[PDB]
């Protein structure tokens, strides 16, 4: 994720005076991803034996 | 004067986003093989068999 | 690129891989610094892919309260231990990461607190091999291996050798401070040089039978 932060500052008004200008600096951050497992197995009588109840 | 940035100031674009990648993978030799190009090659038999008359 | 040598034919495989197939079983497992360790390393190392790594302790706790929430069943190694764990592998798993100069440079070594896969059998997986005698030495088809730990003391480790390195041996030549892998066969042939330390020659990957 980044960020913007502009920049900039006005001055008074004038026909032949010096135009002041803008500009900006950004930066970044970082996260770190994981990743979990789990599974299940069944035997064919078991399946028989577990419809009895 | 001039305040604070609240963030620090730094280039702004990472070398990423600027290099291109060519399309393309280079991969190595190994020895030349020439028995095709001195002799041929001939199909005649099939697999799981186990001689030639 | 880097091609600079054309040989007759391709390598085998390359170190930390299956070569074959069959019975296997591995792990996951997180790293713990080596610098953690309270009675200090007498060997250190990096975390290189094919070493041999060691149980440290459990970190399935996850909570700071006076209850904590058992989420998951993880285990955390360390590079040398006295109880062994397995052997890091499959290194297609992880992150190139770069290195501290600049990206895109080679590396094959594992930062702190990364996961991995370690196993504990495997029908055939090519590792580094290493001599611990300091002589030439030819292994032949059934050997066994042994690997460096951390409290192995320095008058028992003249040459330099890493923190968890592979060691082959003949069946009643083991050296005096390893610890032996049981039911593990180097299954093919191998010829090492002459040692010396600081000159310690890498030796040359092998395939080996973990169990």
């Amino acid at each position: 994720q980044g960020i913007v932060e502009p920049a900039g500052t006005a001055v008074e008004y004038g026909d032949h005076t010096n135009i002041p200008l803008t500009s900006w600096n950004a930066n970044f951050e970082r996260r770190t991803i994981v990743r979990g497992e789990l599974g299940m197995m069944v035997g064919t009588l078991e399946e028989g034996r577990a419809s009895a109840i | 004067n001039f305040t604070a940035p609240v963030t620090t100031p730094s280039i702004p674009t990472p070398i990423q986003f600027l290099q291109t990648w060519l399309p393309g993978f280079v991969k190595v030799m190994t020895a030349a093989r020439k028995i095709d190009e001195i002799i041929g090659i001939d199909t005649v038999g099939s697999w799981e068999d186990q001689e030639i008359v | 690129m880097f091609q600079k040598q054309v040989y007759r034919q391709y390598t085998p495989g390359f170190p930390g891989d299956l070569i074959e197939d069959g019975p296997k079983r591995a792990r996951p497992g997180r790293i713990m610094s080596l610098s953690a360790v309270n009675p200090a390393a007498t060997a250190t190392g990096p975390n290189r892919a094919s070493r041999a790594f060691g149980y440290a302790g459990d970190v399935s706790a996850l909570g700071e309260g006076q209850p904590k929430t058992i989420a998951a069943r993880a285990s955390e190694v360390v590079i040398g231990g006295a109880n062994f764990f397995g052997v890091l592998g499959h290194p297609k798993h992880y992150a190139l990461f770069g290195s501290a100069g600049d990206s895109l440079a080679p590396s094959y070594d594992l930062p702190d607190g990364a996961e991995g896969e370690f196993f504990d059998m495997a029908t055939g997986l090519v590792v580094e091999i290493f001599n611990g005698a300091a002589a030439a030495l030819d292994l032949d088809y059934g050997d066994l291996v042994a690997y460096v730990p951390n409290n192995l003391a320095t008058a028992d480790d003249a040459l330099g050798l890493p923190a968890g390195a592979l060691v082959g041996f003949k069946t009643g030549s083991m050296p005096t401070g390893l610890v032996q892998i049981p039911n593990a066969r180097i299954v093919n042939a191998i010829s090492l040089p002459a040692q010396s330390a600081g000159n310690l020659v890498a030796g040359v990957t092998i395939v080996q039978l973990t169990q």
